[PDB]
């Protein structure tokens, strides 16, 4: 359990406690992450990510790297979070065709950032079995009453309508 | 040829499957040879009175089996005595006719009475009749005292009994219990006695002619008394005809095993039941059919014809050729058949040469009834693509009675004794009206099948009051059956009335009736005492006058509901309580629709359904003759309210239910300038429904407008649906379609590669069913369904049964609805849906035993007598050997649901999971055996909408902010929307939604189902509902370090990953965190 911090293929795992649940009864939420090999432009200082957290988001990514900025004295900011497309609506795009699921990409801004935050993020790797308490939980998002018939309630039409004359200029 | 020698395969080898071996017929005759020699020492005493009678057995062991009325002293001037008989053989085994059957049956050992004991007078006052039922209790009283000497008996027994069930002649019955050992080929050994060939007068025994002067017509007492001298030169018709036809005996075998299918067989039908003409009546056609059979005496069967002639014409001659009020069948033992076009009221098979009529057995009710299957076997062996073996004889049609008819209700007959039947019953029954049917036990049975044919009508097809309870074994030691079952003294416990109803006129509200005048004339005589207050002056539409009688309305019975226990409180029996508690219940568990008369609404009201179809034609009569860039074409909704299969039914302003907005797919003119690209396509199409929204936003104030994405389309984020709400509160959810939906999706396949092949096609799917044949099913949809109304009443509770169940999540509601009309265009072995009870209780047995690995669905879209030609369907028979090649378990490919618009099959049943399906035959096979063992009851009938929601890893129970069953037109309302149009969607279901990101995100490990409509699935507050969830089995074991695995896993070791239930019970509890209630954890 806490005696695996680092695996087969190298990839950092991210121990995490899951928050507490008045339908539940130390629960934990784990991830997996190492640093991404490619040449690509913008996807320099970027860590692809596995299993990452429930509802996680650009905000759930500065918050994360805020714990591990007030951890290890360190000092970092997170740029974006690149392809979280955790509900799949990107996963296929038959606009081209007519012309690494459940992972993210969890981009810094720059290479003296990433490299801090991966060097702490193997330090608090090794929470899982020195200090299990030490374990930062995750706030997840809740999808309230109000939101969740904002799927089923009219879009705006000003958005809607100026973009499809976009659309057909 | 292929329709004789397929069908001659499927006749020799089911032949085969109940051959009789030449092993039990041994046994069975050689028992016989220790019957014929102790009968042969069973001796003659001497003559004595009918008070001696009663001197010699009250004292001993054997008791007279007397039929009513009983011999009296006052009345007796002749004499009695036993005599040596000559036994011989008839039926089946005499003309080798018999066969393997497990509950087993009777031999027909025929005892034939000495022609000098009985007088000239026999056949009146009952005297040969009082010799008969005196002679076989004296041969019962000689034979046990043999068989005891022989020491057989602690394995035989001797008890009374009736042949043909006719009470008018006693007999006794030899039978074996668990050398002459026939316990192993279990046939019974029928001590039956007839008289002499004709020692009566046969002239003086017609049907015309009578035998208790004390006169009336008597055609069923001579039909016990006439028929009782034709045991001999009937049966040696029947022996010569077998050696002039090689398959006499072959096709009345097929006949005994098409008629024991619908329960029709040698036993009476005039006592309260069904039958009256079996496989000796058939085999008697079947002589009479391969000796003539015109009008004239022309050729109906052939000789030389083989099983697959002489069985298809005979049934065909009993369907076409009338016996009942059009005309009679004619027979002659000692030539040909001349058909007679005169009837009697009653079914006639005249025997020329015997004066007896052959059909006396069955009434009118049971006449018609079989005429009814008769046209439907014969059509089966008119038809040229499907097999029609098994469809008639080997599937059941007489298991259950709310199976083969509409409705079935108890109406226990306390009576009493007899002699109190002037106050129990309305009727005078007194020695006269006992003249012809002195039984009690049928006196009754014609009378109030008589009594609801004035109540039904035509509103049913056929009738069936049926005596249940009703035996016809007694003890010898005893008098007759007698019990004191059910309060009375009746020949039964109760009696129940079973019928198939039609749906053009069973639940009319004015009861038709004849013409008024200036005096009551005879045919309005009958009406107007049969309703009374009830009937009244009630006017035409067109103008004319008749005396009429309105029916009141109501949502849980139909109209003759109230008939059946009107008609059966006057003059059945004043205290009989008629009633139907198994379809009462099962129309309480469809929505109830919030409207005006919503109770006093029928099952076969539907003008609230073509109501809403009237503002969607207003919706569309402003968008058709619009000016536009671009013309319209096409204006049509495909949607569930137009073609009843919605689950709510459509009531205006109801905006939480699923099925609010009717889906419309429109069209506009051929157009090579809209754009070869996905987002550009759905880009555009939204343009020219701008400028329509334009024109509906300028001066169409009467409609709402709004937009929304349709997300239902995998890939597709550019589409986009047009919401109008119409002023009465009904809205459509409008989309364009044009010739470039399906240039893009199979653009889409060939392009890409084979990676990605597979869900492309998938999405084109949900692209094809939506647009391309959308229009393709919906005209189908309300076009047969003009034929049985009855499919749009259970169809949509067969989905609110399967709604309640956990179901809907993953499966559509046309392949639903394609499931429940399956018994409308093939309801083989059974009769037509007519009901609710009917149409739930035939899926209910049909999904139970459908094996959806060997046979696949292919269901015609035709109307009753526009169906896939025998090589059309034989090609979507090559769609499922083809598929089960990679997918032979129903893993990849279980429900093949096909008919002439989609044979591939998998048009609405194709991506889901097979798990799900295998609980939803599971839910089939536990809900109908249910029915059959525990019995149908409103604790089980209510139970079939109770899921106890097991076998679950995961089940979360939850409750809504708002309550929504009154908002989406249920009735436990909706009359305006609000001021901005957006608010609207505040009392939605939130678990739509909710469990719609459940099966997205989580698919790979979880299996998310779930209800869709809350409102009725929710009880009283119309917003709870649960979800069960199991995990996969590929994630069920330990899997390797991969990073395309997309579980939701945790670490195990530093070799391998396991989904941890701990943060995939929170994954789904952290998104509801407002509908956060109650989850299950194992």
């Amino acid at each position: 359990i806490e005696d695996i911090s680092a695996m087969k293929n190298g990839f950092i795992v991210v121990p995490f406690k899951l928050p507490d649940h008045k339908a539940l009864p130390a629960s934990l939420h784990f991830m997996f992450a190492k640093r991404h090999q490619s040449s690509n432009s913008n996807e320099s200082d970027c860590l692809f990510l596995v299993n990452l957290p429930l509802l996680s988001n650009i905000e759930h990514m500065k918050k994360f790297v805020g714990q591990l900025c007030g951890k290890y004295d360190t000092v970092s900011h997170v740029e974006e979070l690149l392809y979280n497309d955790e509900f799949g609506l990107h996963e296929v795009d038959l606009s081209a065709l007519t012309s690494p699921r459940n992972t993210a990409l969890l981009k810094f801004v720059d290479a003296a950032s990433i490299n801090n935050c991966w060097n702490a993020l193997k330090k608090y790797s090794n929470l899982h079995a020195k200090h299990p308490n030490e374990l930062f939980e995750w706030t997840y998002t809740t999808p309230s009453f109000t939101t969740f018939v904002n799927f089923y309630k009219p879009l705006d039409i000003d958005y809607l309508k100026e973009d499809i004359h976009t659309h057909m200029a | 040829l292929f329709k004789s020698n397929i069908f001659k395969l499927q006749i020799d080898e089911l032949l085969e499957q109940v051959k009789l071996k030449q092993k039990h017929v041994l046994k069975v005759e050689k028992f016989l040879h220790k019957l014929y020699d102790i009968l042969q020492e069973i001796p003659d005493w001497e003559e004595k009175s009918l008070a001696e009678v009663d001197s010699f057995f009250k004292n001993k062991i054997v008791s007279v089996p007397f039929v009513d009325p009983k011999p009296i002293p006052q009345n007796t001037n002749y004499k009695f005595n036993y005599k040596k008989p000559d036994i011989s053989l008839i039926g089946s085994f005499a003309l080798k006719a018999g066969i393997y059957q497990p509950n087993g049956s009777s031999i027909d050992t025929l005892l034939t009475m000495p022609k000098e004991l009985f007088e000239k007078k026999d056949f009146l006052n009952f005297r040969c009749l009082h010799k008969r039922s005196v002679y076989l209790a004296y041969l019962t009283h000689h034979l046990l005292i043999l068989l005891k000497k022989d020491k057989l008996d602690s394995f035989l027994q001797l008890e009374y009994s009736y042949f043909d069930n006719d009470p008018l002649l006693p007999i006794l019955r030899i039978s074996c219990s668990k050398d002459y050992n026939f316990y192993k080929t279990r046939f019974s050994i029928n001590l039956l006695i007839g008289f002499p060939y004709k020692v009566f007068e046969p002239k003086k025994l017609l049907p015309n002619r009578n035998c208790i002067r004390i006169l009336p017509a008597t055609p069923l007492y001579n039909f016990s008394v006439l028929s009782s001298s034709t045991h001999e030169n009937y049966l040696k018709y029947l022996y010569k005809t077998k050696k002039q036809t090689e398959s006499f005996v072959e096709a009345t075998v097929l006949g005994r095993l098409w008629l024991q299918q619908r329960g029709f067989s040698s036993n009476m039908s005039h006592s309260g039941s069904l039958g009256g003409f079996g496989t000796f009546e058939f085999t008697i056609l079947m002589a009479a059919l391969l000796n003539g059979g015109g009008i004239n005496s022309n050729k109906i069967l052939l000789h030389g014809f083989s099983s697959y002639q002489l069985f298809k014409g005979v049934i065909k001659y009993l369907a076409t050729m009338d016996l009942c009020h059009d005309g009679h069948l004619q027979f002659h033992s000692n030539p040909a058949s001349k058909y007679i076009d005169e009837g009697f009221q009653t079914p006639t098979l005249f025997d020329k040469s015997t004066k007896v009529n052959i059909l006396t057995k069955m009434t009118v009710s049971s006449y018609q009834i079989l005429k009814e299957y008769a046209g439907e076997t014969l059509r089966m062996l008119n038809n040229v693509v499907q097999d029609q073996f098994s469809n008639i004889f080997l599937t059941n049609i007489s298991r259950f009675d709310n199976l083969k008819y509409d409705l079935c209700y108890d109406v226990q007959l306390p009576l009493g004794k007899y002699n109190n039947l002037e106050t129990s019953l309305a009727a005078t029954f007194g020695s006269m009206e006992r003249v012809k049917f002195i039984t009690l036990e049928n006196f009754l049975a014609h009378k109030i099948t008589n009594v609801a044919r004035y109540a039904l009508g035509d509103r049913i097809k056929y009738i069936q009051i049926e005596m249940v309870g009703q035996k016809s074994d007694f003890p010898i030691t005893k008098r007759k059956v007698y019990s004191n079952t059910g309060g009375n003294h009746f020949n039964f416990d109760f009696v129940r009335v079973k019928l198939i109803v039609n749906p053009s006129e069973c639940d009319k509200l004015v009861t038709k009736g004849p013409a008024h005048s200036e005096t009551m004339s005879t045919e309005a005589a009958v009406f107007k005492n049969f309703w009374g207050i009830k009937s009244s002056l009630r006017r035409f539409k067109d103008g004319s006058i008749t005396h009429c009688c309105v029916w009141s309305t109501s949502s849980s019975e139909p109209i003759i509901s109230s008939i059946v226990n009107f008609a059966l409180q006057k003059h059945v029996s004043k205290k009989a309580q008629i009633s139907n508690e198994t379809i009462k219940k099962f129309h309480n568990f469809l929505p109830l629709p919030n409207l005006p008369s919503s109770a006093k609404t029928s099952v076969l009201n539907l003008s609230s359904f073509f109501n809403l179809k009237k503002s969607f034609d207003d919706l569309y009569k402003i968008i058709f003759q619009m000016k536009l860039p671009l013309s319209v074409k096409s204006i049509l909704p495909v949607g569930s309210a137009f073609r009843y299969t919605s689950l709510c039914q459509p009531v205006p302003f109801a905006y939480s239910d699923p099925d609010f907005f009717q889906d419309v797919i429109l069209e506009f003119e051929t157009s090579p300038k809209w754009p070869d690209e996905i987002t550009s396509l759905e880009k555009a199409k939204t343009a020219f429904l701008l400028k329509i929204q334009e024109e509906l936003s300028a001066n169409s104030s009467t409609y709402r407008s709004f937009f929304s994405r349709d997300e239902s389309i995998p890939y597709n984020l550019e589409i986009v649906t047009l919401n109008i709400l119409t002023p009465e509160g009904y809205g459509f959810k409008f989309r364009v379609l044009t010739e470039r939906d399906e240039i893009l999706y199979l653009r889409a396949i060939a392009n890409a590669r084979n990676e990605l092949k597979p869900e492309l096609e998938a999405t084109f799917l949900k692209f094809t069913a939506k647009y391309l044949a959308s229009v393709r099913h919906t005209r189908t949809l309300e076009n047969i369904s003009h034929s049985y109304q009855f499919y749009s009443p259970v169809v949509r509770l067969f989905k609110r049964w399967l709604d309640t169940h956990l179901l809907l999540g993953h499966i559509t509601d046309e392949l639903a609805e394609l499931i429940a009309i399956k018994p409308f265009v093939d309801p083989a072995p059974y009769f037509i849906p007519g009901s609710l009870e009917n149409g739930f209780l035939k899926v209910l047995k049909f999904i139970s035993q459908w094996n959806w690995k060997d046979d696949p669905l292919i269901l015609d879209l035709v109307k009753p007598e526009e169906r896939l030609t025998l090589a059309q369907y034989k090609g979507i028979q090559m769609n499922f050997t083809n598929l089960r090649n990679s997918d032979p378990n129903g893993t990849h490919l279980q429900f093949f649901v096909a008919s002439k618009n989609d044979p591939s099959g998998i048009l609405y049943s194709s991506g889901i999971p097979l798990p799900i399906a295998t609980r939803l035959t599971a839910l089939a096979k536990v809900a109908v055996n249910l029915l059959q063992t525990h019995g149908l009851n409103q604790q089980t009938i209510n139970l079939l909408f109770t899921p106890g929601l097991k076998d679950y890893d995961f089940v979360v129970d939850l409750r809504t902010p708002i309550g929504l069953k009154s908002s989406c037109g249920i009735l436990s309302a909706p009359s305006n929307f609000p001021e901005n149009l957006n608010d609207l969607s505040e009392k939605m279901d939130p678990t739509y939604q909710l469990v719609k990101y459940l099966n997205l995100k989580y698919k790979n490990s979880l299996i998310l189902s779930s209800r869709k409509y809350i409102g009725v699935n929710g009880g009283e507050k119309g917003d709870k509902n649960v979800i069960t969830g199991l995990i996969k089995p590929l994630f069920k074991g330990a899997h390797k370090f991969r990073v395309n695995l997309d579980c939701n896993v945790k670490p195990v070791d530093d070799e391998n990953v396991i989904l941890n239930k701990e943060a995939i019970f929170h994954e789904i509890a952290a998104f509801g965190n407002d509908m956060v209630i109650n989850f299950e954890t194992d």
